[PDB]
């Protein structure tokens, strides 16, 4: 039932045509303005041909308000467990020293385990002092090592991606109709660009802006809901805050790839002779998660995700006032000289006056083939272009008003001659 | 995964009628034989193309698969005088090409491969438009243009060439421009369907499904060194077959692989499977998707 | 020695579904390893303030 509301004419300045095998072929080169619809009502730009049923639609419906997030700087975390690996060995045999296990290097691979590989496994490689001669296990009086191979192993089984919002991106999901029949579906964000077929699209107006996010971090889970953490964006990995082991992708995450980053020294160790127990203190995402899970109310909006699209998007409760900005990269649009006639009837009419929402109209177009119906009143205040089809079907479309007592006879035209139409109906005050 | 790319699978037939003086070293093409028709596309950081698609066909062995027809005249004489019909496809096409050539293939508008010849004693010049006399000569095809081929049996007939920006590419006449234009030479794929025309491409967007089929494994030898055989005699999971081959996981969990007993080591190719194209917002299976350097012409106000 | 921290230690006592037994301890967020698989303690509202100086 709802349809085009603001139904403009394209200027002649960048509005063209030639003639090719009795075919009168549009072509458009320029921009032009168009003012957005609200939520149900549609926008379209009418081109003129070189005569009267030459008339092609360009109709723009708007899904809703959305009102999307600036993404930057961002890192995959995620929750890990060691495994120490400890192998005492007395002294003089070996690597096992007494002023060589004390300064170990890290990068440097222990003899006592060195079959497991050089791998991308986040590893490091420790030594510690123990005691010597036979009170543990030796034969010389000289305090024996002790090597520990210790690594690090994926836990949970899926990863996050932890970002952050700098400003709120006013989105307007639009679903483009193009000249030929091809719907497609796409999306302007307060000043954002999308290349089309027949051209490009770009928002200018724009109006909700929500300012106040830097100090809020975001948590995207693949698959799933989304979250919501009350702290500003952590970025040095440091032990305590979010982000102590960090990585740059799920796969770093998931199989644990040396690519990661980690705090310097953070594993935790203890030596008993031969046991070891390595343990970390990282910070479970997961309770943040489960205590942040959206939806989460603030102040006085809606945080929620997105449909289709991976991001996170918020919902607000005013009003929809933008413009849409519309670009032609020279598309040629054709329409056949010899169009097909058709009748239309009266059906109801249910809405407001004077309002951005409008009044939907009821309209039967009984026709013989698939065609365009033009309708234009006397005054030239309003103007109707519906798709006509074949058989009975019904149209309509959304037209304001300025009166709550609509009578206003309108004349519709399928291939030229004009045919008398009379509607009627009573409306309310919407503001 | 060895590399080897000397294995043509299906016909592998390199020639084209009115020119046939190549099918001794290249009909079929193996290890064995010389054909400047097939040895220029193993250089060495030259054809990524062919070296990324070593498994596939190309356009020769496509026009021998019966899958696609060929133009008429195939092979145009540049000898002859009152003009030929292979004159405005090739003159647009500035690229360079070697010397001691007799022939050179490229795609026409009808989605044909269109060539010339070269008849004794003629060569080739530095640009292909005309033949001077002449050291060994090679008297194969030398292909103007890099792309593959494939098994594809997709219809895409009504789809025709879909390009933003440009009024005329190659030689094609697409879209009317009132206005000016601007003559530069540039880099613009192309791609062909089953009996359709030359699409050219402007979003170039392609994808390889890796999936287990026949072309996407190489048998070798066993000798008490391995040199390759045939994947056509590797008998298959309740069919039959010349000598038995063996091989890993992918080749036994497909075929019949008996390890000791066989007589063969089918291992798994690299670079190889299901290649499907994005035209039109539409996912489809094209036949062979390449590119060339011609005349674009672009809009201008 | 000294004490950064006081780490709210649980030694539990966790026993598997056939019958193991098996004594483990979990101080804060840190992870050991079972048998199992693997267990942490998650959340944590108890600490002792002032420990560096002792």
């Amino acid at each position: 039932d709802p349809g085009c509301s603001e139904l403009i004419q394209a200027s002649s300045r960048i509005t063209t045509c030639s003639t090719e095998g009795v075919n009168t072929k549009c072509r458009l080169s320029g921009t032009a303005l168009i003012r957005a619809g609200s939520v149900g009502a549609e926008a379209c730009l009418m081109l003129k041909g070189v005569k009267e049923d030459q008339t092609k639609f360009l109709k723009i419906k708007t899904v809703s308000s959305e009102l999307s997030c600036r993404e930057g700087q961002s890192y995959w975390t995620g929750s890990f467990s060691p495994k120490c690996l400890s192998s005492r060995r007395c002294h003089l045999v070996g690597e096992c020293h007494v002023n060589r296990c004390l300064s170990w290097r890290d990068n440097e691979t222990s003899a006592e385990f060195s079959f497991v590989g050089e791998s991308t496994t986040m590893r490091e490689n420790k030594c510690f002092e123990q005691c010597g001669g036979w009170g543990c296990g030796c034969f010389n009086v000289n305090p024996s090592c002790l090597f520990v191979h210790t690594y690090l192993q994926s836990v949970r089984k899926e990863a996050l991606r932890v970002f952050n919002c700098i400003d709120w991106v006013h989105k307007l999901t639009l679903e483009i109709t193009d000249f030929d029949g091809s719907v497609s579906t796409i999306d302007l964000g307060a000043s954002s660009s999308r290349f089309t077929n027949w051209g490009s699209v770009s928002l200018s107006l724009d109006a909700e802006g929500i300012s106040g996010s830097n100090s809020f971090s975001f948590i995207e889970s693949p698959g799933k809901g989304y979250a919501i953490v009350d702290e500003p964006f952590s970025e040095i990995p440091r032990q305590g805050f979010l982000g102590e082991i960090r990585c740059n992708s799920e796969s770093s995450v998931l199989s644990a790839h040396e690519s990661c980053l980690r705090a310097p020294n953070l594993i935790s160790y203890k030596p008993m002779i031969d046991q070891l127990e390595c343990t970390t203190n990282l910070i479970d995402p997961f309770v943040v998660f489960e205590r942040g899970s959206l939806p989460q109310t603030r102040n006085d909006k809606t945080f929620a995700a997105s449909k289709g699209n991976r991001g996170v998007q918020a919902f607000s409760k005013g009003s929809v006032q933008a413009d849409l900005t519309l670009m032609f990269d020279n598309f040629e649009v054709d329409f056949v000289g010899a169009a097909v006639s058709c009748d239309a009837a009266f059906l109801n009419l249910t809405g407001c006056y004077s309002c951005n929402a409008g009044a939907r109209v009821c309209l039967s177009i009984t026709s013989t083939g698939t065609g365009s119906l033009s309708a234009h009143n006397k005054d030239g205040s309003l103007h109707i272009v519906l798709p006509s089809e074949n058989g009975t079907k019904d149209q309509c479309q959304i037209l304001h008003f300025t009166v709550p007592e609509v009578e206003e006879e309108f004349m519709y035209s399928c291939d030229g001659d004009e045919r008398p139409l009379l509607v009627k109906g009573t409306l309310i005050a919407i503001d | 995964e060895d590399p080897h790319l000397r294995n043509r699978p299906g016909k592998g037939h390199n020639y084209i009628d009115g020119m046939t003086q190549e099918d001794a070293t290249c009909k079929p093409v193996t290890y064995a034989g010389a054909c400047s028709s097939f040895d220029v596309l193993l250089e060495k950081g030259k054809f990524p193309l062919f070296q990324s698609y070593a498994h596939h066909r190309t356009l020769l062995e496509a026009v021998h698969d019966t899958i696609i027809a060929k133009a008429d005249p195939p092979s145009c004489d540049l000898q002859s005088a009152h003009g030929n019909p292979c004159m405005k496809e090739k003159l647009v096409m500035k690229t360079h090409c070697p010397n001691d050539y007799q022939s050179a293939h490229y795609l026409n508008n009808d989605g044909k491969m269109a060539s010339v010849k070269c008849p004794p004693k003629y060569e080739l010049t530095e640009d292909c438009n005309f033949c001077r006399q002449m050291a060994s000569l090679k008297k194969g095809s030398y292909p103007l243009q890099d792309l593959f081929c494939q098994s594809s049996e997709d219809d895409g007939s009504k789809l025709k060439t879909k390009m933003k920006g440009v009024c005329e590419v190659g030689v094609q006449a697409l879209k009317k421009c009132d206005g000016q234009l601007s003559t530069a030479h540039e880099v613009v794929p192309f791609a062909v369907f089953k009996n359709s025309k030359k699409v050219y491409l402007d979003k170039l967007d392609l994808k390889t499904e890796e999936n287990l089929l026949p072309d996407s494994f190489v048998c070798f030898e066993h000798k008490g060194e391995l040199k390759s055989f045939d994947i056509s005699q590797c008998p298959k999971i309740g069919g039959h077959g010349s000598k038995k081959c063996t091989g890993d996981a992918a080749f036994c969990s497909a075929y019949e692989c008996t390890a000791q007993y066989a007589n063969a080591y089918c291992s798994h190719a690299n670079g190889s499977g299901i290649v499907q194209i994005q035209v039109s917002g539409v996912w489809k299976k094209p036949l062979c998707v390449g590119y060339e350097r011609v005349v674009v012409k672009r809009e201008l106000s």
